[PDB]
Parts: structure tokens; sequence; C-alpha cells
DNA sequence: CTCTACCGATAAGCACACGTACCTCTCC
DNA sequence: TGTGCTTATCGGTAGAG
């Protein structure tokens, strides 16, 4: 769920040209007071009271009313009865890979699923756009890759299963595909090839080349490594290192 | 913390904020920045010392031991409650910092003769 | 207009500077005339007009130069073609005009087109603001002649190519109207060396 | 109308006041100077050129002694010999800047070398191949022993060019002699 | 033969570089070695002595040359 | 069979049309079911070759063959230009389509293949069987092609350079090398192991044996002096080599396990030519500022430096005979005769000693260190420096400027001289050197006025950071309201200049010139018999910076990266658990987003480091230690030598390029004397004493705004960029009449 | 390698074990190994109450110089670590103390004889007929484009041509006369024998680039001279 | 009054380097 | 990882009937 603040590409009638307030949800980018109206909130003033900013400038007030402009523009009649919720599933709908679900219950299981009412993820959605825009006006320090407050290390726990996962998705289609052309005219120990996750194990050990965290292909190096047997300082550092 | 009493926290010892190869070096601290980096990273690595008490299941590609390992004469509390001997990887020798008929210049060292052959330094 | 008029009094001075500095008899009451005398005894109402001259060489009064002001900018195929037959029909050979913008292109290809009797060097009026050759930085530039160049050519036995060489492109090349195929001597502040205009 | 300016041009980004010593472009015979940064013009227009247009101030700016300080535009408004000398200028602050010293008889070779075909060419291979090109000698292998072997030879052959072997190069990758102190007499005559 | 007088160190170290391959190839000495083994030794006093027939053509980068001989020239 | 010998002169590039594409393949195969490998192939399993006689892969050339198409083709490489006569059979402008394009190479209906030796295959192998699909026939033959090592995807420059530009060779040697003072300069010590087994040629193989000369070489080659020819002195060592440690300035190198390799050479025509060029007494004048190469070292130094600046050891005859069997020149007169009542002996001074190195028809004059040799005897010095070490005017080049026929022995001897006087001495490095106080009240006055010499040094930093444009009302003499408030500002102020980029460049070095005043604390405090004190005045190994920070205090430690972070101006344990420190990030005075680090350690090296002194030490000198941007004098030695390795001097006096006899200079600069500069090669040796200041180069920025000082040379050196960043900076000076105002430069400017 | 007999040795018959350089405590500054040697050496010589001795060495909690010099000076020595000893080769007493202690010394994994890389005729490379860069065989040195480029400026052009030319990969290729392609004992398929055959010098660096460029599709001309 | 040809910004597509020496271990 | 070189696209300008 990417919020972002930049400038209206969409619908620019080269006067319009001030910053604006849009979402990336679904691969979808819909106007965030779209979303705000679609869920619980039926007035401008309880969306307002829900991105509580308390402070005077000019780069947020402009930009909340260009994005309620947006929203009223790229639909009419949107903060009356249910026009809104529409917009939302054709937008979805127009994707290149959209989901089977209906898009009344997309909002229940993939905007914000730590969450349970419908209404509460608006109010989680106004502190999202509470933080954005208190970062914008520099009243917050944006997250720094640096500092290990934001980063977690994996050692085990994480590296090994998406390994694991990325070979079990292998086992998973080489079974159908032969299960496929032994159906139509067995023992369950003949499709489920168990020899393709160990030679798969072994040549991300030997290697080296482990599977990408955000990618399928593109493999890194540098996760394994041999140990040194010179003296057991050296083995004992190259149990504690980080990289 | 004695005389203050607005901490509410305390560090058990602030020689544990370093390395098992950073925290055994004597008076790292003192040292230039740029030359422990080197002894807790590559010198560490590189030393000879302790390899195995059990060279039987080993056959590992090269292994290299010293005759005689000796533990050095002062005692860090990291090498005092991890009660490994394998930490340090050396013998001690009696150094003295002078110069020998110039044989010493551009960082070269004049080691006694007689006593590599007692046993200092074998491997 | 008194800003146009004191940047032509520093275009005229620098003008009558480069034609004393490559040698066509600028007489010594052009060369120290103030702004005084440069608005007083001149005329007032000028509108670029009264600045065309016709200056002859000092060695020889058959090498003429017409100093050509435009009476507006971005100067096309009709008043360069004007230029050019009014420079025939004088019989002279080498003209310079001084223009304010830059020219169209269509009337770039006219001087390209007749170059084998007129020689019309374009000057811009932002370059003549500052004086090229009275720099620090500049040394003596002494054009070298035909008989010079045979005796360079003949000492160190070498041939026209294989020498430095400059452009005509370069604003010291523009400023003593150097053809290409020319030797030019340079005096540094003795050690002395030779350049050839390509 | 709140990013127009209301004191000096638009095309002007800092000016500071500065105390030197020993500065480019000397007197006849310590003193304060500014250094201008512009702004870079978009058009056609050159930025000394724009600069020139001081034009209320004039006489207090001494112009016998004013230049750019980049020497592709020193070159392109008081000739290739007056920016080599702030290229000397320049060389001879570089390397004293670095702890060394060393003669200005090197230098001058280097500026003398850099500046054969009227411009401060590139020390790319298309600096190196533009005075080959201006100076109309062809020298294939060396300029594609410098960067790209196959890209300079398809070049080469689809012009029909010849290689002399005149380089150091080109004699050393054949089995020949350079000719700087063995190759440039004989004494197999007897 | 009228360049520069004086013989160079990269022609001086090519001649001795020859006579000590001709001496070494079994050659007649010109001049009378006392006491002597190495080529370069003799090599070296057929230099100081100028008994060598030796010619050197120093080119000139125009395309002619200019005809030497080493007794014209003189050694430091 | 006898064939002549040539020479080649002129090589012609030119695309191949089919006409001799099948003239020099020979036995072409045809068939797609055949390798064909007997009359093409080297590694071929066969017992020789059909083309050769008798092959055994070093007499056998490697033949090609064609594979006949069945219809022609457009040449690949001519695709470009067939687009040029058409928009998107033209008789008309055909003159200039076969004039300068070769038109015979425009059809293609052969392709050889090549031989074994050199492979790749598994597309040669489909392609030779001809079919349809004219259209993609040529999408198949480019990309055959494309399998070159000229092109990329060992390939392109990366075969050239390693196989045209660089080669290896036989008769070479790499081992690490020691230190021996005991051989000569000229000498290098190879051991009787290796040099037993190194054969050599002479007129028949014989082994290495003594006077023999090699040219050695130090990886990298950092300029013309890293190759010296020594000769070989054979020592019962084994896999070591040695040298003396003065030759180690030349090679750039220590004795750190640093290897260095030799070449040998085996003709006698190179033998000749390489202890004449080559070798250590013709590489006297160090190339790159006309000084001498050679010079003292460290020990030689300090030993030269404690032998006259004493004056009061004196040796007595048995000391200065012992000391006499090193030295060269005969013994002087005592000149002390009874420097007691009791002296039954006559004594010798230092300065006595070291004047025994120098000729007899030796003068020698240094007027800052008042230093005056006459009649080659050392009669006058007092407390200077600069003229034993490498200079203008050291004894060394003028001792070279004198003979130039016997100074190898001479700084040999003085190698050996000093080295047993120092000996006789001893020097050693203690804890009271370290100290540099006698007693405990001295150190605690030395630490009670580094405490006060910091805080004025703050103080000074803090008023110096006024000076900007939005205190100009407060800097003017006038009645101000805060001039009681804007004092007392300590931490706004070390706030305001780690978060801007010209504050802290402009109290960096507000704080490097007040503290020349404590670092002057230590000739007060340290003795004259310090070692650390000895080594810095005598310039062998370190400075009084070194010594203030061994002792005293670190001082100022800054970074020129901006950094997320700052320094809470206290190094304590009460600064590093503040919320509203800078160290954390955003202090909240509205947040911060960028730092540039400036702090100061009042500890030093000696007393031991804080935790947070110790982290502000590592964030300060990691970026010492990085390997990173090194690949900048590299590639500027190497394009730097692209363009001047081929510049000479002629005969006629002149200085010509190689490529056309083209002219770059006339004649050459009068600044030296000797005008027989008639056949070196200038351009090489130009642009070598520039690589050799570009490796011994700062690679590492002193501030934000400044750059370093080998950016700053590769701007300068690569300045024919020709566009770039649009900056154009300008600098217009002012006019003579101004003056005649008071205060008129200033008022105009 | 020096004896026992010509070291520095102390009063109580104590020779050096190591001996370094003063100079590289000042360039590299390195204080602590000194501390290091005080404190060992503190430690190991009898007190003429062996209990409550300073033997901890904690980086962060190290003890100062005022803990390290009484316990220095209560063993019977100097304070500062430096001992008045006599010079082995004569018996003269030094003018000054030297500096003396026990301190932890490494031995690292590069020793001089695994570094060894000689060579006088070994074998050559498959592809480029080059010396092998591998120490176990005979191997061989990389004359690089550096030590090319300080070769040039001395003038020196007979190592030049031994180094990249005699003592590297030669070979031997054979240029028609009247014709002007490479003729492969020769024999010129576009002449009409092999009568005018010329043979010039040239390495095989020359020759797997004529084969290359061939293989490329262009064509070489050699004009010879004799 | 309109019709047609040529030039200087503005993105768009593609080859460019990562030092110079050497020195092993592990898999292809 | 970005810097440099070449080429297609587009707006503004000028001569001619
Ligand atoms: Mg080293
Ligand atoms: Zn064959």
């Amino acid at each position: 769920f990417i919020v972002r603040l930049s400038e209206n590409e969409k619908a620019e009638d080269y006067k319009r040209r001030e910053k604006v307030l849009t979402v990336y949800f679904l691969s979808t980018e819909i106007p965030v007071w779209l979303l705000f109206f679609a869920l619980g909130v039926s007035s401008d003033k309880e969306a307002m009271d829900l991105i509580a900013f308390d402070g005077d400038d000019a780069s947020i007030t402009n930009s909340l009313i260009a994005s309620i402009h947006v929203a009223d523009a790229v639909c009419e009649a949107f903060r009356c009865g249910n026009n809104a919720l529409t917009y939302v599933e054709q937008q979805i709908k127009s994707t290149k890979f959209p989901p089977a679900e209906s898009v009344d219950e997309c909002l229940h299981l993939y905007l914000f699923p730590g969450l349970q009412s419908l209404k509460k993820k608006a109010r989680f959605l106004g502190y999202m756009v509470k933080c954005l825009l208190n970062s914008y006006a520099g009243k917050r320090k944006c997250e720094n890759r640096d500092s290990f407050r934001n980063k977690r290390i994996e050692l085990a726990g994480e590296l090994l299963e998406r390994e694991i996962r990325v070979h079990l998705a292998h086992a998973r289609r080489k079974m159908t595909r032969a299960m496929q052309k032994h159906l139509s005219g067995k023992p369950i120990e003949h499709y489920l090839d168990a020899s393709v996750i160990t030679n798969g194990l072994s040549r991300a050990f030997s290697t080296g080349a482990w599977s990408h965290p955000f990618r399928k292909m593109e493999r890194v190096s540098g996760v394994v490594a041999n140990l040194g047997r010179a003296n057991p300082l050296q083995t004992l550092i190259d149990l504690r290192r980080t990289r | 913390l004695k005389e203050p009493k607005i901490y509410t926290h305390c560090e058990l010892d602030l020689s544990f904020l370093l390395g098992v190869s950073c925290a055994v070096v004597p008076f790292a601290n003192h040292d230039h920045g740029r030359r422990v980096l080197y002894q807790s990273q590559k010198h560490c690595q590189q030393a000879i010392g302790f390899s195995s008490t059990n060279p039987n299941i080993r056959c590992d590609t090269l292994s290299q031991q010293l005759f005689y390992p000796q533990k050095p004469l002062f005692k860090t509390l990291a090498s005092e409650c991890l009660k490994k001997e394998v930490l340090f990887n050396g013998q001690n020798a009696i150094v003295a910092v002078n110069v020998h008929l110039g044989y010493n210049q551009e960082d070269s060292i004049v080691m006694n003769k007689a006593s590599l052959e007692r046993g200092m330094f074998r491997s | 207009t008194e800003e146009e008029l004191k940047r032509l009094y520093r275009i005229q001075k620098t003008l009558m500077q480069m034609l004393r500095d490559r040698g066509y008899f600028i007489a010594d009451s052009e060369l120290t005339m103030t702004k005084q005398q440069f608005i007083r005894k001149h005329g007032d109402n000028m509108k670029r007009e009264d600045l065309v001259t016709l200056k002859a060489k000092r060695n020889d009064n058959s090498d003429q130069l017409y100093i050509f002001f435009p009476d507006e900018a971005k100067v096309g195929v009709k008043t360069m073609k004007m230029y050019t037959n009014r420079m025939k029909s004088e019989n002279v050979f080498r003209a310079i005009l001084v223009v304010q913008q830059n020219l169209t292109p269509f009337a770039r290809t006219c001087i390209s087109e007749i170059s084998s009797k007129f020689h019309l060097e374009v000057f811009q009026e932002a370059e003549m603001l500052v004086n090229i050759k009275e720099h620090v930085l500049v040394p003596e530039h002494q054009v070298l002649t035909t008989e010079e160049k045979k005796t360079l050519l003949e000492r160190y036995t070498v041939k026209e190519t294989q020498l430095p060489r400059i452009q005509v492109t370069d604003p010291i090349a523009r400023y003593f109207g150097l053809k290409r195929g020319q030797v030019v001597k340079i005096i540094r502040p003795r050690y002395v060396t030779y350049r050839y205009v390509v | 109308l709140l990013d127009s300016p209301v004191k000096g041009d638009q095309g002007i980004k800092k000016v500071n006041i500065l105390w030197t010593d020993r500065p480019k472009a000397p007197k006849r015979n310590g003193e304060l100077y500014l250094k201008v940064t512009m702004y870079g013009d978009r058009g056609k227009r050159n930025c000394w050129t724009a600069l020139l247009e001081c034009l209320p101030i004039m006489d207090m700016i001494d112009w016998g002694r004013s230049h750019p300080d980049n020497i592709r535009q020193c070159c392109s408004v008081y000739g290739i010999d007056a920016g080599r000398s702030i290229f000397v200028a320049n060389l001879e602050s570089a390397v004293s800047d670095t702890g060394k010293e060393i003669l200005r008889e090197h230098l001058l070779l280097v500026a003398d070398s850099l500046s054969v075909t009227g411009e401060f060419v590139a020390l790319n291979a298309k600096g190196w191949s533009k005075q080959r090109q201006v100076e109309s000698t062809p020298a294939p292998f060396t300029q594609a022993c410098f960067s790209s072997p196959s890209q300079c030879f398809l070049k080469a052959a689809k012009e029909g060019v010849r290689d002399d072997l005149q380089g150091s190069i080109d004699a050393l990758a054949w089995g020949k002699v350079p000719g700087f102190g063995t190759g440039d007499q004989f004494e197999i005559i007897i | 033969r009228k360049t520069s007088k004086f013989m160079t160190k990269y022609e001086r170290a090519r001649i001795l570089g020859t006579r000590a391959l001709q001496i070494s190839m079994n050659a007649p000495v010109m001049v009378e070695l006392e006491g002597e083994t190495d080529p370069l030794e003799i090599a070296m006093k057929e230099l100081r002595q100028r008994k060598i027939p030796f010619t050197i053509r120093r080119y000139l980068p125009d395309g002619s040359f200019e005809e030497w001989g080493v007794d014209e020239l003189i050694v430091e | 069979l006898q064939v002549p010998v040539g020479t080649l002169t002129s090589i012609g590039f030119s695309i191949s049309n089919n006409n001799d594409r099948d003239k020099m393949s020979v036995l072409e195969v045809e068939a797609p079911n055949q390798v064909t490998d007997s009359r093409l192939g080297l590694p071929n399993p066969d017992s020789v070759c059909r083309t050769c006689g008798s092959k055994d892969r070093k007499v056998c050339e490697g033949h090609f063959g064609v594979i006949n198409f069945a219809y022609s083709i457009i040449n690949p490489y001519f695709l470009k230009e067939v687009a040029a006569l058409l928009n998107k059979l033209g008789i008309d402008q055909r003159l200039i389509k076969k004039d300068i394009p070769m038109f015979n190479s425009l059809g293609l209906t052969s392709f050889p293949v090549t031989p074994n030796g050199y492979r790749r295959t598994r597309i040669y192998k489909k392609l030779v069987g001809f079919e349809g699909n004219t259209l993609e026939l040529s999408s198949r033959v480019m990309e055959c092609m494309q399998y070159s090592r000229l092109f990329s995807e060992l390939c392109g420059l990366r075969f050239m350079k390693d196989v045209l530009l660089g080669k290896r060779s036989d008769h070479t040697f790499r081992t690490v090398v020691v230190g021996d003072p005991s051989l000569k300069l000229n000498e290098i010590g190879i051991p009787e192991s290796i040099a037993k087994r190194l054969q050599v040629s002479e007129h028949i193989f014989r082994s290495l044996m003594d006077g023999d000369t090699v040219l050695m070489n130090r990886p990298p080659s950092i300029h013309q002096h890293s190759l010296i020819a020594m000769t070989v002195r054979i020592l019962p060592t084994t896999s070591v080599v040695s040298l003396n440690p003065i030759c180690c300035l030349p090679f750039r190198g220590d004795f750190d396990g640093d290897c260095l390799h030799g070449y040998v050479p085996q003709s006698i025509q190179a033998k000749v030519e390489l202890d004449e060029l080559v070798a250590l007494d013709k590489q006297l004048i160090n190339r790159q500022n006309g000084r001498n190469l050679l010079s003292l070292g460290q020990d030689s130094l300090t030993a030269a430096y404690l032998v006259n600046v004493e004056k009061n050891c004196y040796l007595n005859r048995a000391q200065m005979q012992q000391l006499q069997m090193y030295c060269p020149f005969q013994l002087p007169p005592p000149a002390i005769i009874k420097a007691s009542p009791s002296s039954t002996e006559p004594q010798w001074t230092g300065m006595q000693l070291f004047g025994m190195l120098f000729p007899p028809g030796f003068d020698y004059t240094y007027p800052l260190n008042n230093v005056v040799v006459s009649n080659g005897e050392l009669l006058s010095f007092s407390e200077g420096s600069a003229w034993l070490r490498d200079g203008e005017g050291n004894f060394i080049e003028r001792l070279l400027k004198h003979d130039k026929g016997k100074v190898l022995d001479i700084i040999y001897s003085a190698q050996e001289m000093l080295s047993q006087w120092l000996l006789m001495r001893g020097l050693s490095v203690s804890l009271a050197d370290l100290y540099l106080s006698s007693d405990l009240q001295s150190r605690k006055n030395l630490t009670e006025e580094i405490s006060y010499g910091l805080r004025e040094a703050e103080q000074v930093c803090n008023k110096q950071q006024l000076m900007v444009e939005s205190w100009r009302d407060f800097l003017a003499v006038n009645g101000e309201d805060k001039e009681e408030d804007s004092v007392s500002d300590l931490a706004r102020f070390c706030y305001e200049r780690q978060k801007s980029a010209t504050l802290s460049e402009l109290a960096v070095s507000a704080f490097k010139d007040a503290y020349r005043d404590v670092q002057a604390l230590a000739y007060r405090y340290g003795d004259q018999s310090n070692s650390f004190l000895i080594m810095s005045k005598a310039g062998s190994k370190g400075n009084i910076g070194k010594l203030v920070q061994h002792s005293m205090c670190i001082g100022l430690q800054n970074s020129a990266v901006s950094l997320s972070f700052g320094f809470p101006r206290e190094l304590t344990c009460a600064a590093w658990n503040d919320p509203n420190s800078p160290l954390r990030g955003a202090k909240g005075k509205t947040t911060t987003e960028s730092y540039v680090p400036y702090g100061v350690i009042e500890n030093s090296f000696l007393t031991g480091l804080n935790p947070l002194e110790s982290f502000v030490h590592s964030v300060t000198s990691r970026d010492s230690s990085f390997s990173g941007n090194a690949d900048l004098p590299g590639t500027l030695s190497r394009r730097l030598m692209f363009f001047m390795r081929d510049i000479y001097a002629a005969y006629d006096g002149t200085v010509r390029n190689s490529f056309g006899n083209q002219l770059v200079q006339f004649t050459y600069e009068t600044d030296g004397p000797v005008e027989d500069i008639t056949g070196e090669a200038l351009g090489s040796l130009s642009a070598c004493a520039l690589s050799e200041a570009a490796y011994s180069a700062l690679d590492q920025p002193i501030s934000l705004l400044e750059t370093s000082p080998l950016l700053n040379l590769k701007n300068v050196l690569e300045c024919g960029s020709k566009k770039g960043q649009r900056e154009q900076t300008m600098s217009l000076y002012l006019s003579e009449y101004l003056s005649k105002k008071k205060h008129g430069f200033e008022y105009g400017s | 390698l020096e004896e026992q007999q010509n070291f520095p040795f102390t009063i109580q018959g104590i020779v050096p074990d190591i001996v370094i350089n003063p100079h590289a405590f000042p360039s590299r500054q390195t204080p602590g190994q000194l501390l290091e040697a005080a404190l060992s050496k503190g430690i190991a010589c009898p007190i003429q109450a062996y209990t409550k001795l300073t033997r901890h060495a904690t980086p962060f909690s190290t003890p100062g110089v005022t803990e390290i010099t009484e316990q220095l000076h209560r063993a019977g020595f100097s304070r500062w670590g430096n001992e008045r000893v006599y010079n082995g080769r004569s018996g003269e007493m030094m003018r000054s103390m030297i500096f003396m202690g026990p301190t932890f010394y490494q031995r690292l994994v590069h020793m001089s004889e695994d570094k060894v890389k000689f060579r006088n005729t070994g074998p050559v490379h498959p592809l480029t007929r080059q010396p092998v860069a591998d120490r176990k065989r005979f191997g061989g040195i990389k004359f690089g484009e550096m030590e090319r480029d300080c070769l040039i400026a001395h003038g020196a052009s007979a190592n030049l041509h031994e180094r990249l030319f005699t003592l590297s990969d030669s070979s031997q290729m054979h240029i028609c006369r009247k014709c002007k392609t490479y003729a492969n004992g020769p024999y010129c398929r576009v002449c009409v024998s092999s009568d005018h055959v010329v043979r010039v010098y040239v390495p095989y660096g020359a020759k797997l680039l004529c084969q290359e460029l061939f293989s490329m599709g262009i064509t070489l001309n050699f004009d010879t001279k004799l």
C-alpha cells in the first residue's frame, strides 16, 4: 500500500499543476479521498479530523484541496451513496491480473489484514496520510537504511525457507504436469519428485547463488562462505558476520 | 553508577561493545583506529596458533600449528569470562626497541637466531 | 538610447583599434576620440548608418575595406545581396559587417557562395565590446608574409602541415583577418613559436 | 513575479569577493578580485557575452585581465595561446597542491601537446582520434589499443585506410624498434 | 655532418653493444689488448682510442640523413 | 624452401570480398555433416596435419576453410550504408557508392571458419547447410561473426592489453626482499639457491655468477626510476633477496612482504646497454625536479642529525680509529687537546666525525642552518634541518654537482659509519618519551594547559563563526541588545556548525591555526633527549602532529562526508544519553537531515580514549581505509601516456611527434644547462613525472566545498570535455584607478 | 638472524629476542605495545606480596601510567621500562637505556619460500603461446604496460625487443611479394608460383590478430621492404 | 493571402570500467 | 552505477507566387 505525494499527471490541463495525494493499491492508482469515502467516512469534516495535522502550512492544505478536487472530478457524486466503491471496483478490475474475488471482499483481506473493521482501516489510512504530511512539513524525519532500528537480520529462519519455497513451487509444478498425462485414458510416491529439492539445495550451497528476496531470477552471491581452519579465532569470527 | 542514581540502567562492561577478535586486544583505545582494524581482521586470521586437538579426523587442504603455543601474560575480561585459551595465536618474545646495524630499517625485524632453534616460533 | 550610444562608442573604438592593428591606416583623430568627441562632434540621430566608412591600406591604396553597419538585426538574402552588389560595383575585395544578432541560415550560404572575390567577415556586437589583443594573456601575434614563410619552411625543412595549428573559428585568427594557409609568428614573454591557420 | 529578480540579472548564481596572492593573468607592474558564477545559458549565447551586458559598470572592472576560469571558454574568447597560459597556471597549482615539486619544462610540453589542433582535446578516444583526423595521419592500431579494437577496426576497414606503423606500439607489436634512442640511427654501414 | 658534433649516449650504447657482439663472435680487435678477456672492456678502449671502423647514419625527420664517423665524433 | 628475410613496413585495412575468401582457404569443405578436422586442425585427433608435413603444434600454421553458400547476400557491415541512398539500382548516384565504399565486398556468398587451434563451432556447424529463409541467414551470419574476441558482450580490450600490449617472458624471477646494509648500492643480493638454477646465454648456457647485470622492478612501475640495473652478488642465504635500504626511495616500497621481481637479459647487446643507461650510476639525477634521486634514509638521517646537534658527546682515539675503518678519507686533527684538568687523552668532536665523508676539494654553504664547509671540513652548524634531507640545496646534490663519479661509495660509507655510531650510542623509545614530562606536577600542569588551550580554541572558532551576512548588525560598532545572549550559546553554535557546509569550512581553518599554539607545548615540556622530538626535528619519520596526539591530545576530528549524525561536543557518558543531542539525529531546532561531523577529543592516545571518543575517531578515520576510487591514478596515467609516449627530440633541435614527424615545439626550455637532449623521449619522461605525482597524491577530499588533490589534477588534465554541468565560472578583476580613494577597492568590489 | 653473542645484553644476562626499529612508532601511531610490554614485564619480574597485582588489560578500562610505572618500580627496575644494556660486540656501555619487555607477537602464514616464481624455460599457453601464471609450474613474470612505458623513457630498446619478441612468444609469418595476401612450405594461391615469397619475424600476437581479423571479415595487405 | 524547406532543444537508444603485479580454494 | 556519443522528433523561422 504505497501512498505518494507528487504532481497531478493524470487529467492535467496545464494550469492545475500542484501536488496531489494518490495511492498505489493492487496496481491501481486511485485518489485517496475516494478511498476515504469508500470506507465509512461520509463527510469532509470527519475526514479532516482523522488526519490530525495541527499545523500551519500552505503546501499541505493546497494539496488536500487538490486531492478533494481530483476526487470530485474523477467521480461524480462520490460523497453521496456508494459511488466510490464502483470506481474502486472498476480500477482493480481493469488491471492486467485482477483477483477473482469481489471488490467488496478485497478490502477486507488485502487492505490492512491486521485490522478487523472497515472503518478502522480508514483511520489507519488517515494516520498513514498524517505521517506523510508531517514528514513533508519537516516535523518528522524520514527512515534511513543505515540505522539498525529499521533493519532486521535473517540468518537461517528466513534465508532457508525462502529457498525451500522456490523449490517447492517447482516440485508442485513438476507434479501436475506429470499427473495430467496419466489422468485421462498409481501411487502417490511417483509424481512427487523428491530429488528436485535436494539437487537445488546442494547447488545453492555449492555455488553460493541464493534466491533473491524481491525477485525470481538474478540470484545474489555472498550468502554462504567457507570456513577458515588456520586458528579457532577465524572460524569464530566467521560465525559472527553480518553482511 | 555509584554517586548519581539517575540512570536506572547500567552496562556490564565497556569492552563488550567490540567483537571477539577486538575485545581481546590489550590497550585497544590507545592505538590508532587504522592499526587495530588490521589486527582484529587480517592479522588474527593469519596468525599461526592452535589448529585442532584431533588431527586424525581432519583432512583439510592445509593446516598449520606451532609446537609450543603460549597464552599471553595479560588477562583481558573477554578471555577471562570466555575461558578460551585459543583466542590468542602466537608466542610472546622479549622485544627490544633499538637499532641493530641498520638491519631493521623500513619496517624490518631482527630476531635472535639462537632462540628460534630452541623452539620459539617453530610450526 | 544613451546605453546604445555608450555601447556603440566602444564598438567603434574596438573596430578602429582592430583596423589599426591590422594595418589599414586609421587616423589619430579616430583613435583617441572620447565620448564627447563621439557625440557632440559627430551626429546625434545616427541609427547605425553614419559609421559606414572605407579604409585603404597604408602600404597600398588599392586594397580597400568597407565597414558595413546593418539597419536591423537578423539580416537576410536581400540586404546581403545588396551589400555584395555594392562591394562588387566599387571593385573592393574585403568587407567587414558588424551585425547585432545571429544571422539567418539562408544568408549564411551567400557568403560561402560568392567567396572568390568578396570576403565578408561577420562580427558580433558582443565580441567587440572588449579588445582581444589588449590583454595580458594574449601574446604578440605577428603575421608572417610569403617571403618569410618560404625561408621558415626552408630553415627547418618542414612541410606546411607539419606545424602547430590554429582554426578560423578562434578570435585571434579573426582579429587579423587570417585566411587558410598562413603562418603566424607568436612571441611568448626569448622563446618564439609558429602556428598554421587551418 | 516571485521568481523574478529585483536586483541584478537572472543568469548569475552567486558572486563572492576573494583575496589572492598569486593570481592568474598578472598585471604589468596581493589584490582583491571577484569570482562570478553564472547559470547555464540554454540558448546559443555564451556566458561571457551575457556577462559583458556590466554595461552600467564598465570602467571599474579591468577588462585587460578578466578571463573565464574554464579553459574551453577561455580558448573560445581569447584564443588558444591565452588559454594555454591558464592551463599551465592551473597545472602548476594542481601539481604543487599534492606536495610534489616538478619542473616547468614538463608541463610546457603537455600544454603544447594537448593544443596542437587549435583546441584542448579530450583525454578519451574521441580527443585522440580528433588530433589524427585534423592532422590527417591515420593510426588505427593505437586507437584500437586505446579504447575499443572492433569499433575502430571496422571503421578502418570500411574506409580503406593504411597504417604506416609510426608509433611505438605499432613497432613493438610487430617486432620492430620505436625509433627514439634506438632506431633513428644506423651503424650497419661499414 | 653538421648536426650535433657530439656522440650521444643512445648511439654509444648501441656502438658498444655492436662491438661486444662482434668481439664475442671471434673478430680481430683493432686495438692492442694487454691482459683482458671481457669484450666490453675491449669495446670501451676501442671507443676511447678512436680505432673502430663504424659509421653512424643519423636520420633526419624530413627524410634525408647525415652519415657521420666515430673518429669525427668525440666522447666525454 | 629457404625464403628470404624482409621487414614489415605498412599494413592496409580492407574488407575481404569473395575473390580472396576462396583463395586464402585451403581445402574448403561443403558437406553439412563434416567437421573436416584434417586439413585445418592442430588439436585434431590425427597423427599429423594433411596440409603441413609432420605437425606437433609448433611448426604448423592454422589453415582456413571456406563454407560456400548457395546464394549471395548483402555484407552485414554495409546495412547502415544502403539506407542512405533510399529514403527508408541507383545508377544516377552510383559513382559515390563504389569509390569510397567497396563494391566488390558487398556481395557475400561464402564465409570461412576458424581453425581448430583457435576454436564457437556450434553455430558455424549449423549454418553450413544451404536452406531457405533468405532474410534470416544474415541473422545467423551476424551472430556467428560476433563471437570474435575483439567484440564484447578475454574479450575486447582485455584481449589486446594482455596479448599484444602485456606479455610474459622467460628468464625471470620474483622473490620477497629484505634489507642488507653491507651491500653496495649498485649490487643486488641474489641467493645461491636461485642463482644456481638461473641460466644465462653466454658465447652454450651457463649459470648466474657475480658481476652480471639484472634489471629489477617493483610493481607497480610508479615512474621511470623504478627500473634499476644492479649487479648480482651471490649470498649464502636462501629464498630471499636483499639490497640497501637507501634504494627503497626509487622503488617507492618498504621491507613489508613487498615482492620485487627481476628480469635477466640473455643477449650481450641488451647487456651492454643495460648498465650504460638504466643502472644506478646513470640514474643519479631525479628527472622530475632535477635534484638527486638517492638520499639518506631514517637511521642514517637520525644518526647524522644526532652527531651534529649534540656537540658534547666527545669520542676518544680508539673510537675514532674504529669509526675511521668505514670512512673513505683520512683522519683530521683532534681539535680537543684538553677538555678537563684530569683529561689524559685528546678527544674528538661530533662534527669532525661527519666531516670525514667530504672530499678535500669540497665546498658547501647553507645559510638557513649556518652550515659552512671549507676545504673538506664542517666548520659551523647551529640548530637546523633540511640540509641533510631532500631539498634544493642539500649536500648530496652539491656532491653530485661536484664530481658525480664517487658519490655512491660516499653514501655507502656514510650509511655504514652512522649505523656504527648510532649502535655505539643507542636509540630507543621508552615510556618517558610518551609521558613528555619529568614528574607528576609537570604532567598535571601540561594537562591543565591543554584543557585551557582547547577551551580557548573553541572560543576562537565561536568568534570566527560570526563572520557571516546575518550578524552584520552585531559585528558593526553599535548598541546591541543580544550582546550578552549571543555569546552564551555554546551548544547552538556547535549545532549550527555541523548542519551547514560553509560554517564548518570556516571553523576547521579557525581551529587549525589556533591549534598551532597548542602544538607548541611539546617543546617546552619535552626534553632534548626525547626520541620523538629527535625523529621529528631530523625529518626521518613523523612530525609534531603525531607527538601531540601521542602525548597531549588528539585534537580536531572531522570528516569530509555528509553523514546523518553529529557530535555532542562533550564526548562523555552524559553526552551519549542526551535525547536532544545531535548524535541521535534530528535535535528539533524544524528537523535535521544531514550533518558535517565536528568533534574535539580532549583525551590522547596515552591516557586512553572513551568509547564515544573511540567511536568518533573510528568514524573520522574510516574514510582513510576504503581502497576505493583507485582507478583514477591508473586510467589518468594510461591516458596521459598514450598522448605523450611518442614525443621525442630530433637531431635538428626540434621536438617532434612520431606520427608523421609533426611539430610540437621548436626548441626546448632554457631552464637546464645540459642541451645534449637530442635522442631522448621527452614526452615519456614528462608524463612519468606527472603520473608519479598522480599516484603519490591524497585521494581524500579536504572538505565538502573543496576536492581532493587527485581530483583537482584529474579535472585540470581532463579539461577538454567541451561540455558538462553548465557552470562556466568567471573571475573579474579591479581597475588601477580605484585605489585613488580611501578604501576604494573594497567599496568598488 | 643475529647470534646470541652479538646482541646488546642486560646486566642479568637477558638477551632480547626480537629487535624492532624505533621509527615504526611515530608513523603508525601505536602506543600500548610499550604499555603491554611494561605490564607483562612487571608481571613476570619477582617482587623483593604478589597479590593485588595489576594483571588486567581490559581495553576500555585500562589502568593509568602511574599504575604501571609503580608496579615496574616495585619489581626493582626503571619506571619507563628501559634498562641499561652493554654492547655484545665490544663490551662497552651504551649511553641510552634501551626499552625491553615481553610482547605477544604472532607469526603470519606469508612465508618467503611460497612466493618464489623463477623460470628459465617452461610450458606455454595453448592459445597465445605465452608463459603460464602458475607458481606450481615454472610460471613467468608479466612484463606489463608500465614496465614497457618506463623502459621507453630510458631509451632501452634492446631489452624492449628481447622481453617482448625474443623472450616472449615469437613466431614466423610469410608474406607474398607481388601478391599482398598472407601465404601459408609457403605457397601463394593467387600468384603463379612461390618464387617471390618473403618471411618476416612477427610475434604470435600479430598472427593471432591476423587470423582473427580474417575471421571477422577483414583482410590485410602487407607491404614489405626486403 | 498561403505553401514548403531548414535549424536548434528534447528526450530516446546504445557501447563504457572499473590498476598495476601475484596467489590459492572450490566447482564448472 | 552513471557518463558519453549518435539519432529521431518537434517548434520556430523565412523565401516564393
Ligand atoms: Mg610494505
Ligand atoms: Zn597444417
